[PDB]
RNA sequence: AUCGAGAGG
DNA sequence: CGATCCTCTCGAT
């Protein structure tokens, strides 16, 4: 692999390392193993790195490979847009998916969860369980034909 | 169905009229001739004229917009000259110069067999 | 006023590098033994070859719209065969008592290196190059 | 020019779009995924024309 | 018409690539551009 | 459309006076951009007019069969044995001013192809009309003098921009809204509302 | 989904779309008769009174008209039906629904709408004609071309309703893109290509043109520049008549390669007061880069100034290359005897690689790596010896075309083309692949049945030695056909797979908004981020900056 | 005399080459221009149809009716109808022609432009007889008729400008070349080896002197000297095309100095 | 070194030259102090948070950390004077320039953030060519990537296609 | 006679096949450098010829010209555009009820032609016209 | 009950854009609806324009609540809001 | 679909020389070139006018009524 | 309206 | 229980 390092001048310096590439995964027992850098070892499985180095690592890992996907087609995105979606994942405590699964099993209002996806079902248990729609998604306001609490509304206007 | 009248090249419509003369906003005897139901065979030949004036500061015309016929000269003339003099001297110019033309070919076309 | 520069040089090296209208003139002051000339010339306007002997001359004289000549009495001070119009962008002292100027003529570029320009050349908007023979 | 080839079902053209199916009585064997107990298997799509 | 006349359809393990043995049977152009492409074919 | 996946809708007509002209007096019925080729890379087409131009000079069906060995340079030998450049540029005058063009014109005939999808059967506008009856909303289609439909996405448009109340428009003023009468108790749509 | 998220909506218009270079940045050319449909509702007021009431006289059938009057109780008067029509005396508070008039803010659009960008508001101008016309430099950001699109546009009803339009989604508000904080919008096509050629050492413009040109700059302060040349003729460059589309105050300086502030090769740019000095205006300067005179120019003068330098650079150029003039001819593809005959010796030395290599392979003296089969490395060898050979036929080829060579030309500006696009077009084809791995035995070890059983060469696994301009033959044919479908196969995947993508993201953080303590927060006000993006700083206000103490020696960093 | 100067090297019926030497480019090219589209000229602008039993649609006929070139020798003598007091069209702004023919015999019966009639009162003004160049007299081939078919048509022509409809050209292609050396560098000529070699010489080369590379770039030259072939459609003649063109043009340029004294 | 931080800097420094127009001739009318003491208290003005306590004082503090390095390495007592050659009056400017647009580079409370993210990752995403990569050249690069792998991710896919452990 | 045999896929798999019968085999031992790279004999084992390799194609792709000179997917696009392209659809036209018939004014045969396109009855019923085209950047319309 | 004073507020003393869209909105319908106008419109006749004229002449009589979070609020008057942009 | 009167791109009458066409093909029996020629088209957009011209109209008039 | 087919970007 | 947006046309029950 190539490597920028500062030299003893001062200035940076390519400096060719060895490194090794592997089909696998077992990150708990080849960190510890004599030779290595510990303080180094990489997986794109992020869910391993989540397990064995903690949350906030998942989350750094999580930005580090959405980041490789747009960087590896050319493309740039601004940090601070994968940082929040990497957040969302994140701030659960754990990884949340985008998907039915995630994401929308939440504690959001249940008309904004029925806007995604098992629609009925959704509205079945809210209705169930007896659950108080908040109203402060956007979603809830799309339905309710109100003005969403979205930049513009936001903010009241008084006299 | 949103395509206009072709006679609309050439006809003048209600309130329009030829030239239209707007003294310009930025440069000293400078004026903007707006001529209605025209295209690049008086522009360019205009415009062309009033640079063989040597009194003729400036002289550039222009086509906005090829959908509609009008087009844009704009003439600046030296301090005592007066642009709409300007562009007459122009317009006579341009005449004498095609009815020596018109006299020439017919002067020629006269001597060709066929 | 008048003039801030004039000199004669020799040119030694003209470049068209993929060019066919201008041309990249290599010169130096046949006077002073350090007075250098790099300079993008017009040569479908005036053609220059190697060895040739050039008088350079950058002036600041002959601000509002542009007149066509109009020679009816007008006379310009040039006795001159090429004559430019550019900006002045860059002074670059090449160390100790070496300075060198850099003037874009609507991007036909020079450079002109010595000593003795001092007080003359400024960040001026101006200056007129003028050459003959 | 007229080429034919088709119907004419209460005066409408009808084209009979040619229908791409696997052939019948043809044996092939298949590897079975890595969670699977079954290596390999053989089939065959009998059919009576 | 001509190409109506002469029209495949495959319904539903790589059915969409133009494979080798549709040398001289199946036009190697003639597809529609998604939803059946691949799955549509032209003699 | 030329017969190379050349899709292309005219952006304006110009008369013959306006159009630029070969020093014989010829004119394109057709302008086409030179950008829309390197991309593309739909050679044939170029081709195709070269040996076009050829076959209407000479008087001869041009042969634009595939696997042949008909070459360019074959072809560029003919057109020159016409008194043109063999790679089908020609001289070009500005139709405005009558001067010549800098830049010489590959200029020649190229089979193109009339297709549906004319402005005039896409066309639509609607600013209130028929109504859906299960639903209240804007009907489908153009056929049907139908409201276009401001999909979720669009929806996630005006969000991001930020624009509550033009959102709000969208999916009340234009489109359904209603009024019902709520039961401040029980919160539902009971209401015997008997008006006046 | 269908009903309550999106919905079919009225004042809603659309039609395909047309390119105009007469028309503004942040206009759209919306056709009279749709004009004529779409209306506005306008309370009667003294300020508008006397305009209402000649429009409520012209009609529904003249364009600036109206159908419609409502008054007190909320009765409608159709104007086209009424037989008060030709009457009407119009009361202060009463609505005039008059037809769409020029100025009036439009929400202009472009299906699929993955971006806020894809959604603008436009400044309306009634034209003739069927097509919605817009400035090719707005293009991009609803993703348009003009090969048969259709484009969708929303009327304001409201007074609140058309301000949120103009204030938030006008188009040269959105100039700067939030996305990759760098601008989204640029010089493009013939704009683009026509900039480079009229801003060369070799571009000098003379007097006639020179006045046409400058007049042609609406801002223009009506003084002539002076010449750049005052001798045997006053003779302009390109570079002094460009710069007069840009206002002044703007400075820019870049730095390519050569670039030495004598600019040898007319590399970099420099610009300052508005004025270039050196450097060839091509994507760089004039695309949508994240230094680019766009992005300097909106941070610097604003939206609205550099909304109005587009349609400037424009109306110059677009006239320079209208008389100029440019092309592309089947001779543009056409590469040296020589050159020809060194691509066709390239490409046999890379046969000669590959057949070397398979007879090491078939002698068991082949020795692959570790990890990967001794097959494995085989093909990936081959492979290589095969791109190698096309890229290096390709540039002989490209190293051939002159400044003349109307493709290169084309590549140079940045307008249209790449490498690939000479490569393939006029020395060599390449390797076609399917599933990563070069062309597989469909038949019995065979990719065809022309071919004997067990052969790895080139020819054989689908490599296209010729170029587009000497022809593929019916292997080649094939085996590019195979590819070209790969290709169309996963189009029709990628497209509908990365569209449900979008609509989980943006289901996902719908409710996600900064609130009033700078926080980022859902609809039930937990923290995402405590300050947004880390920062706290909106995206588009953003852009790639040097941090000099990080970088060099601890000798040049004392020094 | 004075300025513009002509020398025609060819004059035809249909076809006058010439010089156009002492002139500006900016003239050569309007004058170009009005040839094109400016002329006034004669062409059926209505088709009342009254039988059509023909394979042919109404209005498909009634377009290759208008291109058919009909006399306008003595246009200026007829009015635009929109200018005249009649409501609809008159003998002072239109000319009229009826066009009748049966399928008689049972081979395919042809109709030409000579099967047109005048009825409208010509009142002794050459106009509106259909223009014929076919060796065998009968003009342009209108329709084709089997039996049973007939076609039962009235016309309408009026006067007219290129500009509106390019039925009303009086003339086909007009050629147009200058400066057959690029001794002015207008062009910029693409080549691969030899411009020289590449381009094809100019029938125009022989008129001019070519530039002689032991001298540098004329600078201070201008364009002038245009080599043009004007060629007529045959509703006008050759000469008329290029009088009436100088004419047209002439009267546009005084309609704007009398614009100046009017305002 | 290059980073997307607000206020472009050089462009500040660049427009005070020509506005001001400084000669390099000239000695500047500056002190050490001034400069020093200049750019010091220009940091205690680049606000983004506001509240008077503790906690918000450090997240204003850290959100400023990396511009104010920027900020610091800019318009250091050497280069205002060696490089840039800057009066009192163009130093002055650049100061209220720097405070003005940074306040205008902050982000507005109610900007939608969430959409404005997800659109930001989709559109690109659509523009993606090749689930396999260009990497075919070598048969030991085959790595999941392009819309296949942002699927993994988003899924959060337990079994992965393509697992990989770089040792260092 | 048995000069000619049917031959599907599964036959296909045991068969060798040259593409041209001449350039395909009949002795070997300068070239054209315009003239595309064809790889020598090598296999020389056949049991039959290809009658015509354009006859890979179908209807819709029989009528591009040069194809084999165009990128792979043009050939795609321009096979579903024909479809769309009007011409004389049938000469009866005048004499059917249908819902919507486009019909050309006066359709032109290419000037350009496919050796295919003479079974496929184009310039005898063509959908198309021989329009004169410059390829030039102009008012940028 | 809830609100904040004036001492001690947090929020940017800076008009946001969906703030000024929303008060140029709000005051451009008055404008239209026949309201009194607080300055002299100069040749001037559209509401937008005319509600601009009233902000940057600083004499639009509306104030912003603005939420915070917990769903405490913080009042701004239109006249004190810095309007840069 | 007869004989277009006059050449789209430059105007030509063409409109008249399509049966004298055909009999410098069938009679003279010369060839496409040298007959287009002969009947006076100089230029390639009056030659693929004629040249390329299907007379289906022949095909049209077979049909009985 | 429903169900379905074909098509456009 | 998901699996691109929008749009057009026609046919049949
Ligand atoms: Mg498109
Ligand atoms: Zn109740
Ligand atoms: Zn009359
Ligand atoms: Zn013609």
């Amino acid at each position: 692999y190539d490597r920028k390092v500062p030299s003893p001048t001062g200035e940076y310096v390519k400096e060719p390392e060895w490194v090794l590439e592997t089909d696998g995964v077992n990150l708990s027992e080849v960190m510890t193993v004599p030779g290595i850098d510990p303080t180094r070892i990489y997986t794109n499985s992020f869910i391993d790195i989540m397990e064995v180095l903690g949350i906030e690592a998942g989350r750094a890992a999580l930005y580090k490979e959405v980041y490789n996907v747009i960087a590896s087609d050319g493309s740039y995105v601004n940090y601070r847009h994968m940082a929040l979606l990497v957040d969302v994942m994140t701030t659960q405590g754990g990884l949340t998916s985008v998907t039915r699964h995630g994401f929308n099993r939440s504690n959001t209002g249940a008309l904004m969860r029925c806007s995604f996806e098992e629609t009925v079902e959704i509205l079945f248990e809210a209705g169930a369980s007896a659950e108080l729609d908040d109203c402060r998604g956007v979603s809830e306001n799309v339905i309710l034909g109100q003005m969403a609490p979205i930049g513009t509304g936001a903010f009241d206007v008084m006299i | 169905m949103n395509a206009p009248d072709r006679f609309e090249l050439f006809l003048l419509g209600e309130g329009e009229s030829k030239l239209k003369i707007d003294p310009d906003t930025k440069a000293p005897n400078a004026v903007v001739i707006t001529f209605e139901k025209e295209d690049h065979t008086l522009g360019n030949l205009i415009r062309a004229e009033l640079l063989n004036d040597r009194k003729v500061l400036f002289a550039a015309y222009k086509v906005e917009h090829p959908f509609f016929a009008r087009f844009k000269l704009r003439i600046q003339t030296t301090e005592g000259y007066d642009p709409k003099d300007a562009l007459k001297n122009a317009c006579n110019s341009i005449i004498n110069k095609l009815g020596a033309l018109k006299t020439n070919f017919e002067t020629e076309w006269n001597l060709q067999t066929l | 006023s008048n003039t801030l520069f004039d000199d004669i040089f020799q040119v030694s090296e003209v470049d068209p590098g993929r060019y066919n209208k201008v041309c990249r003139i290599e010169a130096a002051s046949t006077t002073q033994d350090q007075c250098k000339l790099t300079l993008d010339i017009n040569v479908e306007l005036f053609p220059v070859a190697a060895q040739d002997s050039l008088t350079v001359t950058i002036a600041s004289s002959l601000t509002r719209s542009w007149r066509p000549p109009q020679a009816g009495d007008r006379s310009l001070a040039d006795d001159y065969d090429y004559v430019m119009y550019g900006t002045a962008y860059k002074f670059e002292e090449v160390s100790k008592d070496l300075i060198a100027v850099y003037y874009s003529f609507g991007g036909l570029l020079m450079r002109l290196e010595g000593n003795y320009r001092n007080l003359n050349n400024l960040k001026q908007e101006n200056a007129y190059l003028l050459i003959r023979r | 020019f007229d080429m034919g080839g088709y119907f004419i079902i209460n005066g409408s053209e009808k084209v009979l779009i040619a229908q791409e199916r696997s052939a019948g009585n043809i044996v092939q064997v298949f590897k079975k995924a890595a969670p699977s107990p079954i290596s390999h298997v053989a089939e065959i799509r009998s059919a009576l024309e | 018409t001509l190409s109506h006349l002469r029209r495949t359809n495959t319904p539903i393990a790589k059915p969409r690539q133009l494979h080798n043995t549709h040398w001289g049977l199946v036009c190697p152009a003639e597809t529609p551009e998604g939803q059946a492409c691949g799955l549509v074919k032209n003699l | 459309a030329s017969r190379h996946g050349q899709k292309g809708t005219i952006g304006i007509t110009y008369r013959r006076e306006d159009m630029p002209f070969t020093a014989e007096g010829i004119v394109p019925d057709l302008i086409i951009n030179p950008h829309a080729i390197p991309s593309r890379m739909t050679v044939a087409h170029l081709i195709e007019c070269l040996l076009s131009k050829v076959a209407a000079l000479s008087g001869n069906e041009g042969d634009a069969s595939p696997f042949t060995d008909i070459t360019v340079e074959g072809i560029s030998k003919l057109l020159r044995e016409h008194g043109y450049q063999s790679r089908g540029f020609e001289v070009m005058y500005n139709g405005h001013t009558g001067k010549k063009l800098m830049a010489q014109i590959f200029f020649g005939p190229t089979y193109y192809q009339r297709l549906r999808h004319m402005v005039d059967d896409k066309i639509h506008a609607r600013a209130r009309g028929p109504m859906q009856v299960l639903t209240r909303q804007p009907v489908e289609g153009r056929s049907r003098d139908g409201g276009l439909r401001f999909g979720e996405m669009e929806r996630d448009c005006m969000i991001a921009h930020g624009a509550a109340s033009f959102l709000k428009e969208r999916l009340m003023e234009a489109s359904d809204a209603f009024r019902v009468h709520i039961c401040g108790i029980c919160g539902l749509m009971t209401v015997i509302a008997k008006l006046n | 989904r269908g009903n309550l998220m999106g919905k079919r909506v009225d004042f809603s218009a659309r039609t395909v779309i047309s390119g105009d270079p007469n028309l503004e940045l942040d206009q759209v050319g919306v056709p009279k008769s749709i004009a004529k449909t779409l209306t506005y509702p306008e309370v009667v007021t003294p300020y508008n009174i006397d305009r209402l009431t000649q429009l409520v006289r012209n009609g529904p059938n003249e364009h600036p008209g109206a159908k419609y009057v409502i008054r007190d109780s909320g009765d409608r008067i159709d104007l086209r039906y009424s037989k008060r029509a030709g009457d009407i005396q119009l009361q202060y508070g009463w609505k005039v629904e008059r037809h769409i008039m020029d100025n009036d803010p439009v929400l202009f659009n472009r299906q699929p709408s993955l971006h806020k960008m894809s959604m603008m508001a436009h400044r309306v101008k009634v034209i003739p004609y069927s097509t919605f016309r817009l400035n090719l430099s707005v293009t991009s950001p609803y993703n348009a071309d003009f090969d048969g699109d259709e484009m969708n546009l929303h009327v304001p009803q409201s007074e609140e309703t058309r301000a949120e339009l103009s204030q938030l989604c006008a188009v040269p508000l959105q100039i700067v893109s939030p996305q990759s904080n760098k601008p989204c919008m640029g010089i493009v096509q013939d704009t683009l290509c026509g900039i480079r050629k009229l801003t060369l050492r070799d571009t000098f413009i003379e007097l006639d043109q020179v006045l046409n040109m400058l007049y042609w700059v609406p801002d223009w302060d009506g003084v002539i520049p002076t010449p750049a040349i005052i001798k045997p003729k006053p003779l302009w460059s390109g570079k002094q008549i460009l710069s007069v589309a840009i206002p002044n105050g703007i400075h820019l300086q870049r730095f390519d390669e050569g670039t030495t502030l004598l600019s040898p090769k007319d590399n970099g740019m420099l610009i300052i007061d508005g004025q270039i000095i050196f450097g060839v205006v091509e994507k760089k300067t004039v695309g949508s880069s994240n230094g680019g005179l766009i992005h300097v120019v909106t941070r610097e003068k604003g939206p609205q100034v550099c909304a109005k330098l587009f349609g400037n650079i424009q109306k110059v150029v677009n006239f320079w290359l209208l008389h100029n003039g440019f092309s592309t001819g089947i001779g543009d593809t056409i590469a040296d005897g020589p050159t020809m005959r060194e691509i066709t010796e390239t490409i046999a030395e890379a046969k000669k690689k590959v057949l070397d290599v398979t007879k090491e392979a078939q002698a068991n003296l082949l020795t692959a790596k570790h990890g990967m089969t001794l097959r494995e490395s085989f093909e990936d060898n081959v492979v290589r010896f095969l791109n190698e050979a096309r890229d290096k036929a390709g540039r002989l080829a490209e190293v051939n075309l002159k400044d003349l060579n109307n493709v290169k030309q084309m590549v140079m500006a940045g307008s249209k083309g790449s490498f690939i696009n000479i490569a393939q077009m006029s020395a060599c084809v390449g390797q076609q692949s399917v599933e990563g791995k070069r062309i597989a035995f469909g038949f019995v070890d065979r990719t065809l049945p022309h071919f004997s059983k067990d052969d790895y060469s080139p020819e054989s696994k689908g490599f296209v030695e010729n170029s587009y301009l000497r022809g593929l033959t019916p292997q080649e044919f094939f085996f590019h056909a195979m590819g070209g479908r790969e290709g169309l196969i996963d189009t029709a995947v990628k497209t509908a797979e990365t569209g449900y993508i979008q609509r989980r993201l943006v289901k996902a953080l719908e409710d996600i908004m900064v609130h009033y303590d700078n926080t980022t927060r859902n609809s039930l006000g937990n923290v995402i981020q405590f300050i947004y993006g880390e920062d706290g700083m909106d995206a588009a206000h953003i852009e790639k900056q040097s941090l000099d103490t990080i970088g060099g020696s601890d000798a040049a960093f004392e020094k | 005399e004075e300025g513009p100067q002509v020398k025609i090297r060819e004059a035809s019926k249909d076809n006058v080459d010439f010089i156009l030497s002492n002139v500006d480019l900016a003239m050569a090219n309007s004058l170009r221009r009005v040839m094109i589209a400016e002329i006034p000229t004669l062409a059926i602008d209505s088709v009342e149809v009254e039988t059509n039993t023909t394979v042919l649609a109404d209005e498909f006929i009634a377009h290759r009716l208008g291109l058919i070139p009909l006399q306008s020798m003595d246009i200026e003598q007829l009015e635009y109808s929109r200018d005249c007091f009649c409501e609809d069209h008159c003998d002072k702004c239109s000319v009229v022609l009826t066009l009748q023919a049966f399928g008689e015999s049972e081979s395919t019966t042809n109709v030409y432009s000579k099967d047109l009639v005048i009825v409208s009162n010509l009142m002794g003004r050459n106009i509106g007889h259909p223009i014929i160049q076919d060796k065998e007299g009968n003009g342009v081939l209108i329709c084709k008729l089997r039996k049973g078919q007939e076609l039962k048509l009235t016309c309408v022509a009026k006067k007219g400008i290129a500009k509106e409809h390019a039925k009303w050209g009086p003339a086909a292609a007009i050629e147009f070349e200058y400066d057959p050396w690029n001794k002015l560098k207008h062009t910029d000529y693409w080549y691969e080896q030899d411009s020289a070699k590449e381009w094809p010489q100019s029938k125009n080369c022989e008129y001019e002197d070519p530039p002689n590379e032991g001298d540098p770039f004329d600078y201070k030259a201008q364009a002038d000297t245009f080599y043009m072939n004007v060629e007529s459609v045959g509703s006008i003649p050759v000469d008329q095309v290029v009088v009436r063109g100088i004419d047209t043009l002439q009267k546009k340029v005084a309609s704007i100095l009398l614009a100046l004294t009017q305002m | 070194a290059n980073w997307p931080l607000p206020v472009n800097i050089r462009r500040i420094i660049q427009n005070a030259q020509q506005t001001f127009h400084i000669d390099h001739t000239k000695p500047s009318d500056l002190t050490i102090k001034d400069i020093v003491l200049g750019v010091k208290d220009l940091q205690e003005n680049l606000l983004v948070l506001r509240g008077k306590n503790e906690i918000i004082q450090n997240a204003q503090r850290d959100a400023v950390t990396l511009f104010c390095c920027l900020l610091r390495s800019r318009l250091a007592t050497r280069r205002v004077l060696q490089e840039y050659r800057l009066t009192k009056q163009a130093f002055d400017w650049v100061l209220s320039n720097i405070e003005a647009q940074f306040l205008r580079s902050v982000v507005h409370p109610g900007e939608m953030v969430g959409v404005l993210a997800a659109q930001s990752i989709g559109e690109p995403a659509t523009q993606m060519t090749l689930n396999t990569f260009h990497f075919a050249g070598v048969a030991s690069k085959k790595v999941t990537s392009g819309v296949p792998r942002l699927k993994e991710i988003l899924n959060v896919a337990k079994n992965m296609k393509t697992p990989s452990l770089t040792v260092y | 006679e048995g000069l000619v045999e049917y031959i599907d896929a599964e036959e296909e798999e045991s068969i060798l096949i040259a593409m041209q019968p001449e350039d395909l085999e009949p002795a070997e031992a300068d070239v054209d450098p315009a003239k595309r790279i064809r790889v020598s004999h090598h296999a020389t084992t056949f049991t039959h010829c290809e009658i015509h390799p354009s006859m890979i194609l179908g209807v819709a792709a029989s009528i591009i010209p040069f194809p084999d000179h165009n990128q792979s997917p043009r050939n795609t696009y321009q096979s579903a555009m024909g479809k769309q392209a009007m011409g004389v659809f049938l000469t009866n036209y005048n004499v059917r009820m249908d819902t919507m018939a486009n019909i050309l004014y006066y359709p032109q045969k290419p000037l350009g032609t496919t050796r295919a396109m003479e079974y496929l009855k184009f310039r005898e019923l063509p959908a198309g016209q021989n329009a004169i085209v410059a390829i030039a950047c102009y008012s940028g319309y | 009950e809830k609100a904040i004073p004036k001492d001690q507020r947090a929020t940017t003393p800076y008009m946001t854009k969906y703030e000024r869209a929303r008060i140029l909105g709000t005051r451009a319908l008055q404008i239209s609806m026949n309201a009194p106008v607080f300055v002299d419109l100069e040749g001037e006749t559209d509401p937008l324009r005319i509600a601009m004229k009233e902000l940057a002449e600083k004499k639009i009589p509306l104030v912003i609540r603005r939420y915070l979070p917990d769903g405490s609020f913080e009042d701004w008057s239109v006249e004190e809001l810095i309007v840069d942009l | 679909m007869i004989v277009p009167v006059r050449c789209f791109s430059c105007g030509k009458v063409v409109g008249d020389k399509w049966e004298s066409y055909l009999n410098l093909l069938q009679e003279d029996e010369l060839d496409e070139g040298t007959a287009l020629s002969r009947l006076g088209l100089k230029r390639y957009c009056c030659r693929r006018m004629i040249l390329t011209h299907v007379d289906l109209i022949e095909k049209f008039l077979r049909y009985n009524p």
